[PDB]
């Protein structure tokens, strides 16, 4: 069946691709992640050239500013990890954690 | 990735070209900060010693234009080429002939 | 001894000893349902511990004695440099078939 | 575990792409491990 | 001269005598090192190189005990005499599996 399954683990596929340019398996799943990749840089790009660098007291919220989405209230629906938590907990300090 | 050899190793990857950016190689170096990586990452482009970018500002207006344009390769390689000149006067007339 | 009725005694030596098809058969035969009150099986916490933890040594008894023909495991990373000043270790990547021949 | 740059990637993946293309199918729902576990335990022993 | 403690003294003496395999494999199961205090453990570098000195001199032992197959070699630059109004044999160099010799 051409259809591929895995599609949600995402989090041990960025750490599978790593180890998966070999060269006996096959190329499709590595042209995949090469697009998603280019697509990712694609977006950052236009992210960081739309918006403007400047002010800001606490930290870098231009970023936050412009974009909105690139805040870290929105967690993934299925929790795995709390240190990127902590990080922004002890980052923001004006939010009420 | 590779969890064959720890990060950090072989390897120091710091920022001494101004035109050379290495932004996920910090990250990779590993022993600093997500606050300092992200805000070495946002705010500073150049490094300290290099940071007189008066000495030769030509790569600049060349690496904005290829980035905006993102694509397009042979009208930037025409450009370059038409742009690479001299300023001497015995330069600009052999141009005119 | 393989009765769910009085499983105090056999609960470690009996699940090493044979195998795990008269068990496995047991279970399939008594749907996903099994008295508690019968034996020392307190709530159903337990008896899930129990089992598992009868199953893990089953399967470890199992892989020593099937060791012989194949070639001991390995970890993935080495760890056993503690001369990090003068050379670091690579890790193991096992590519070689596991059987000898 | 890494730089927040992998948790906005996460996010980003699992905010927009995933809905985008699965927005007529996504649900959460309980998984029952007490019950699932024993299930696939069941060891068998081949003769090798 | 084999203690651990120092790493001075299964530098080379212990290395181009046999195999180098026994001796790296004793320094691997043997830990790294012990108390660095009552020994020569300053100037890591000299006993680094002198180890690896050891080591190469031990390998091309080796490698010229091993050879038995290959122990006639020539130049590769031609035209190296006056009297070269001739053309020699061409033939290859060791790029081959061991049949002849």
């Amino acid at each position: 069946s051409h259809r591929v399954a895995f599609v949600n683990n995402f989090h041990m596929l960025m750490y599978i691709t790593t180890y998966l340019g070999n060269g006996e398996l096959p190329e499709v799943c590595i042209n995949i992640y090469r697009d998603l990749l280019q697509h990712v840089r694609a977006l950052r790009q236009t992210i960081t050239d739309f918006t403007i660098q400047g002010e800001g007291h606490n930290g870098e919220t231009s970023e936050a500013l412009n974009n909105i989405l690139t805040d870290d209230t929105f967690i993934a629906p299925i929790l795995w990890d709390c240190d990127a938590l902590i990080y922004r907990d002890e980052a923001a300090r004006d939010r009420l954690p | 990735y590779d969890e064959t050899i720890a990060t950090g190793t072989f390897f120091y990857p710091v920022p001494v070209n101004p035109l050379f950016a290495c932004p996920e190689h910090l990250a990779s170096l590993r022993g600093m900060t997500n606050a300092r990586r992200v805000l070495a990452k946002m705010v500073p482009p150049i490094p300290p010693f290099l940071g007189a970018n008066h000495h030769a500002t030509i790569r600049q207006p060349v690496a904005y234009h290829v980035t905006h344009s993102k694509s397009d390769f042979n009208t930037l390689t025409y450009s370059l080429l038409g742009g690479y000149f001299k300023f001497t006067p015995i330069s600009l007339t052999h141009q005119l002939r | 001894s393989r009765v769910v009725f009085d499983p105090s005694n056999p609960t470690t030596f009996s699940v090493e000893a044979i195998a795990a098809y008269t068990p496995v058969a047991l279970i399939r035969l008594l749907n996903a349902s099994g008295p508690l009150q019968p034996g020392h099986r307190v709530d159903i916490a337990d008896a899930r511990s129990i089992y598992t933890v009868g199953a893990a040594a089953s399967a470890a008894r199992a892989r020593a004695n099937h060791n012989a023909n194949t070639i001991r495991r390995t970890a993935m990373f080495a760890e056993t440099d503690p001369m990090t000043w003068l050379r670091p270790t690579v890790g193991l990547k096992r590519t070689f078939n596991p059987r000898i021949i | 575990h890494h730089d927040r740059e992998w948790g906005i990637l996460s996010k980003i993946y699992y905010y927009i792409v995933i809905p985008a293309f699965s927005r007529g199918s996504c649900c959460t729902m309980g998984v029952r491990y007490d019950r699932l576990y024993p299930a696939l335990q069941a060891v068998i022993v081949p003769e090798i």
